[PDB]
């Protein structure tokens, strides 16, 4: 408690040694090295019982050792010379208080992914002389703790030896299980992309070996159960995050293989009664989400030959299944969806109560746990039970857009919903008048709605297309090879003439008494709607003659010439949308109006997008 | 005394490692075929081949094949251990797959699901299979694929008087693309295998004829002249990563270096750069289009393979429809090939997007690997990994400011991952191999690496961000999708993400803002803006000269 | 069995059964022109992972116990399956006479 402003003055002290100015990282050995009896200083005050359980203290310490390290990449190739460069004494030293916080899921995430940029985003600066000098430690280490993993066999190992034995071996199997930006091509094995790596056949080996040393030994230990179900938590782990991962579908698998390799080893974890602890989710945790992986995809077949679920059922006991009550209800919810999903459609009926559909439940009761409703408050296990229960309805299906009106406008298709023209009148009334000043995040989610709103605008006369299944868009959204400005149509509509979300657009943000001032975000927000406007529909005459430009090209004025060049850059993607009509260009004047107009800045800064704007 | 060791199980079930592996071989099913793989081959006789019998694996004429391949896994489990019943498994396949191929009226129908089979007898235990099974079985793929000359050279265009008057069958194209894909997925997968034996055993896989061989089918794959299939470049680059990354994890590194002659690599590495100059737009993916420009997963060859899961697998439910599967037959179940293809969703292309910008990914990552094997000057660290990789950075930053930026795909962050590396193969490229980085090479590309490096110097203003409000409304612009990905693995696929302790989100509200940093083309990482700095200003070579260095500085302010 | 040119499960593989539409009794899924040797090896498989031996016997027993009732009690479905079932079941029974628990013996 006493020792947060000794960190809070240290970070100071550390970034007060930057530079004279902003730009500072020093990738050589400068002729000055007095941080690193900092450096000394901060990992000597991390290995310690009393206080360093406090979240805060000990997470702005391994933040201002990070901090240290990353404007600093000097530091690690220092060549501490016994051998070696030091970030070889920095990887077990930092090993020692991950091992040290085994159990607490944030002390060690946190602590990996830090260790990540350290030699991903820092050891890209040397390459050959300092790679080999440590994908080779963490091969020697790795080496070390699976040679001393198999003399456990022979008796004459220890019992706590044993014990940081295997938690060294699960901290080291944990930094690898990240997904790829966590460790690049830092580290040799793990250089394969396409999620096909060395560190694979690697890895289930040593499971393997791991699931043999369990199958070896036998003990009952409390807090050996607890270690035991950390392997299985890794190669859930190791898993779940290779995947895809899109929009809001569940994120599908690259290999098949690596699901049957942890669908197999926890299966062979659940045969042997291997981690039964009270109380704990870990294993409930692993089955609900490799079935949420697998729940009417490609890899289905793949879960119920791999894990099968029907030889531990026991109809009879209130006891359903054997292990464990958070583990046998997420068991059972797994055997009541694969039940679910293999009975006929007449044989099932809809609840109205759980929104769940179910079959003629038993003459014993059999369904009280699988939707109880759910367990102590461990936050991701009844949202992973909502959605194995509920990806069965085939409801309206997630979309973006609808998402992105249901986290604004919460609540709102209760209704007809993809009737177009009474989404129009509340994205109105709601632009009209909800708002006094104070949306300035609000109307930026409305104009990435009005943006995306005008596509499905000009997919009518593009009286078939509708609300829910618009993904993305066809013409702004994908994109071909070639000339990009040949896919959008000269005779479309034209943006005042027809389209409503326009005149809503100019109703508001165009003729706002202080475009000079919204924000830097409202202003791209505003540009990138108006870029999908004017690319699904004509942009109106910029000039008549009365002086008069559109308060839309007098928003391309004000952004080109802007400060920052986000707005440069990207108010210079409509000047060629401009460029394009008829009845408006067939004669070519908006083209030498936008030429008189790209000759007039012989402003420096300006310099970059102007090629573009020309090009 | 010493009651604290652990103590042993005196029943240890060792499992039958052997059953396991039997077990395995009967029950492999191929993603999206209904029948198992030995059930499929139930299914199959061969009626050209009288009697077929190798060493005692007797097959007759109307004998069904799978038949013969399970009377061979029950007889060879009681007499073998595991890694001869690997070998013997591996070497009377290749000669039923041999003498199937080799043949000039026999359908090919067994070959694909024999290749599968045999893919599935390497990979069960990597450390169980000896290094010589892996050479001959790796030499039976590589003169297989020169048997099957035809699938991979299709020419570009075809008459304008090819008459598509014609049964239109799919049934035999379907057969031998399945063999191809396949057959390089086995490569593929033999050079896995041989990657995770311990590091002293290479030179008993290697020889002359395994290198040969690769460049002769590697040629083959990364075609020139004729249609790309897809599938093939994938696992054709797949396998140089696994040659270049065992030549630098090993200890007799020269024996492998004297037994490659440079003109393997200045033949692979100029396919690679052909491969690296293609475009990737999911419009125009399944798409077919002009040749060597598009990266294009065509839509007759739409199917996951054995490694990877690589498009939707379209072509999978024809797998099952490929027999009659109540029947035993040797022509294949006729397929009409203009049925497939029906328009719901374009998401398939991002993610083919996705697959193909890890497969560019993968080329210049080797490319930074055989910067490291060659680290000295040779034939090819040759300073055209300025020229190509330039031309590569610059486009994929120039076409991404002026079409990517709020265009709400899925496919945005890797794409300026690629970016963010290739700087990288540039930097190392440009500091410690400047040796041969010669005066007229480095003059073909002034204007795009000055172009490229200024796009990261322009980014140390930062008028941009500077604060938290505004920039989380940039990403309700640009990067709504990866909040839809941090919101679903925060509330049902990570661990450390429930009961955020106010230093875990503070994380997130530090990573997801430099993430969106990245993805708008302002504020890059620093790291990057000193790697593109200690080029450009850097004295090894005159980029720019002091009175037209600040012309680009004014340009920034500065 | 002792003459037979095939092994009874290849024998079973060659047979189907056209008038029971579908046979099934726990996930034992007999299509209606499927192999029937197709389900008794998938039995096979599926159950080796699962069962320990005295359960997985049977287990065997009461499928293929079942399996044999209604191809028996049927007025017009051929009864070939039958003595091939009969002699697997008698295969299953006495491989390990320790094994097998006594209630499945008298069923
Ligand atoms: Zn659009």
């Amino acid at each position: 408690e006493s020792h947060v402003k000794y960190l809070d003055e240290l970070i100071l002290a550390i970034k007060d040694l930057n530079s004279g100015v902003d730009s500072k990282v020093q990738i050589k050995k400068v002729p000055s090295l007095k941080i690193l009896n900092t450096l000394i200083r901060n990992l000597k005050d991390q290995r310690r019982n009393n206080i360093m359980k406090n979240d805060t203290i000990f997470s702005k310490t391994v933040s201002a050792l990070a901090l240290l390290l990353e404007y600093n990449p000097f530091l690690l190739v220092m060549k501490d010379s016994n051998g070696n460069f030091e970030i070889q004494r920095l990887i077990d030293d930092f090993l020692n208080i991950s091992v040290l916080n085994y159990d607490n899921y944030h002390r060690i995430w946190f602590m990996r992914r830090k260790l990540g940029s350290w030699c991903k985003a820092c050891v890209e600066f040397y390459g050959k002389p300092a790679k080999f000098q440590l994908t080779a430690h963490f091969e020697n280490t790795m080496n070390l703790y699976e040679q001393a993993l198999t003399e456990v066999l022979l008796g004459k190992t220890e019992l706590l030896k044993f014990y940081d034995t295997l938690k060294g071996l699960y901290i080291l199997l944990y930094w690898f299980t990240s997904e790829y930006s966590t460790f690049g091509n830092s580290i040799a094995f793990l250089d394969s992309s396409l999620g096909f790596t060395k560190f694979d056949f690697n890895f289930q080996r040593l499971i393997r070996i791991v699931l043999y040393v369990f199958d070896s030994c036998e003990l009952a230990a409390l807090e050996y159960a607890e270690i035991q179900l950390k392997y299985i938590s890794l190669v859930v782990d190791y898993v779940c995050n290779r995947t895809i991962s899109t929009a809001l579908d569940a994120p599908a698998l690259v290999c098949c293989e690596q699901l049957k390799f942890v669908l197999t080893t926890m299966h062979h974890f659940l045969d042997n009664k291997y981690g039964l602890l009270d109380n704990d989710p870990t294993m409930a945790k692993g089955i609900l989400r490799l079935y949420s992986l697998c729940i009417s995809n490609d890899f289905s077949k793949c879960f119920v030959d791999h894990f099968p679920i029907d030889q531990w059922a026991d109809f009879s006991q209130s006891e359903h299944f054997p292990f464990t009550q958070l583990t046998n209800k997420a068991l059972s919810i797994v055997y009541f969806d694969l039940k679910r999903r293999s009975l006929p459609v007449e044989a099932l009926k809809y609840d109205n109560k759980f929104n769940i559909w179910v079959y003629q439940s038993e003459p014993d009761s059999s369904l009280k746990n699988v939707t109880s409703p759910f367990d102590d408050r461990y936050k991701q296990l009844e949202k992973l039970r909502l959605l194995v229960l509920k990806k069965f309805n085939k409801t309206e299906r997630g979309t973006l857009l609808k998402y992105r009106v249901n986290q604004l406008s919460p609540g709102f298709f209760q209704r007809a919903g993809n009737d177009f023209k009474l989404i129009l009148n509340e994205a109105s009334v709601s632009i009209q008048t909800c708002f006094k000043t104070n949306n300035i995040t609000r109307l930026t989610s409305w104009t990435v709605i009005l943006g995306r709103l005008a596509c499905l605008e000009s997919e009518k006369f593009s009286s078939t297309k509708d609300m829910d299944n618009w993904y993305v868009c066809h013409l702004c959204d994908i994109e071909k090879t070639g000339n990009p400005f040949v896919r959008i149509n000269p005779n479309r509509p034209e943006a005042a003439g027809k389209s409503e979300i326009f005149r809503i657009l100019h109703s508001n943000f165009l003729s706002h008494p202080n475009i000079d001032e919204f924000s830097e975000s409202l202003l791209s927000g505003i540009l990138f709607s108006l870029h999908r406007i004017f690319s699904h529909f004509q942009p109106p005459k910029l000039t008549d003659g009365n002086g008069q430009i559109n308060k839309s090209f007098k928003l391309v004025q004000k952004c080109f010439m802007n400060s920052n060049r986000y707005l440069r850059l990207l108010s210079t993607r409509i000047i060629p949308l401009f460029n394009i009509s008829d009845s408006h260009n067939s004669e070519d004047e908006h083209t030498a109006t936008l030429i008189k107009f790209l000759q007039s800045q012989k402003l420096p800064v300006v310099k970059e997008n102007l090629v573009i704007a020309w090009t | 005394l010493k009651k604290n060791m652990v103590p042993l199980n005196p029943n240890r079930i060792i499992p039958d490692e052997t059953s396991l592996f039997l077990e395995s071989i009967l029950l492999h099913q191929i993603i999206g075929a209904d029948l198992s793989t030995i059930e499929i081959l139930n299914r199959l006789k061969l009626d050209y081949i009288t009697e077929f019998k190798f060493k005692n694996f007797v097959i007759a004429k109307g004998a069904p094949i799978g038949k013969s391949i399970v009377s061979l896994l029950l007889r060879c489990k009681k007499t073998l251990t595991l890694d001869r019943f690997i070998d013997t498994l591996l070497e009377d396949i290749a000669v039923l797959i041999k003498e199937i191929s080799v043949h000039p009226n026999e359908s090919k129908l067994a070959v694909p699901f024999l290749v599968a089979l045999m893919y599935q007898i390497v990979q069960f235990r990597p450390s169980a299979t000896h290094n010589l099974a892996l050479k001959d079985c790796f030499l039976f793929i590589c003169d297989l694929i020169r048997i099957y000359h035809h699938v991979l050279k299709v020419p570009i265009h075809e008459s304008n008087m090819n008459l598509h008057v014609e049964p239109q069958i799919f049934q035999y194209e379907l057969i031998d693309y399945l063999i191809i894909s396949y057959s390089f997925d086995l490569l593929e997968g033999i050079l896995r295998v041989l990657q995770s034996h311990p590091k002293q055993t290479y030179m008993e896989f290697f020889d002359e004829n395994i290198l040969k061989s690769f460049e002769f089918v590697y040629k083959l794959a990364l075609t020139i002249s004729y249609k790309p299939m897809v599938n093939v470049i994938f696992s054709a680059v797949e396998v140089v990563n696994i040659i270049t990354s065992i030549i630098l994890n090993m200890d007799n590194s020269s024996d492998l270096k004297s037994l490659i002659s440079g003109s393997w690599w200045r033949d692979c590495i100029t396919r690679l750069y052909a491969l690296l100059e293609k475009e990737i737009k999911s419009g125009d993916v399944y798409n077919e289009n002009v040749d060597t420009t598009t990266l294009h997963m065509s839509k007759y060859h739409d199917f996951f393979g054995l490694i990877r899961n690589i498009g939707d697998n379209e072509l999978g439910g024809l797998i099952s429809k490929l027999i009659y599967t109540d029947r035993l037959q040797s022509v294949p179940r006729v397929i009409s090939k203009e049925d497939i293809g029906m328009f719901t969703a374009p998401i398939i292309g991002y993610k083919m997007e996705k697959w193909l910008l890890k497969l560019k990914d993968e080329v210049l990552n080797i490319f930074e690997n055989l910067l490291m094997i060659y680290g000295d000057d040779a034939t090819i660290v040759n300073g055209e990994m300025l020229i190509h990789s330039s031309k590569f950075l610059s486009r994929e930053q120039a076409l991404m400011i002026e079409r990517y930026v709020g265009q709400d795909s899925p496919n945005l962050d890797l794409r300026c991952h690629l970016i963010e590396h290739t700087l990288t193969i540039i930097y190392r490229l440009w500091k410690d191999h400047f040796k041969q980085l010669r005066e007229e090479q480095i003059k073909q590309v002034e204007s795009q690496l000055i172009m490229s490096l200024w796009r990261f110097l322009v980014c140390q203003t930062e008028t941009v961000t500077a604060n938290e409000r505004e920039m989380r409304d940039h990403r309700h612009l640009v990067d709504s999708l990866h909040d839809l990905t941090i919101k679903d693995q925060a509330s049902y696929y990570e661990d450390a993400f429930e009961d955020l302790p106010e230093y875990i989100e503070e994380e997130l509200k530090m990573q997801l803002n430099k993430r969106t940093g990245r993805i708008m083309q302002v504020k890059y990482d620093e790291k990057f803006q000193e790697m593109a700095r200690t080029i450009l200003e850097s004295k090894s070579f005159d980029l720019t000269t002091l009175e037209e260095a600040d012309s680009l500085y004014i340009s920034m302010g500065l």
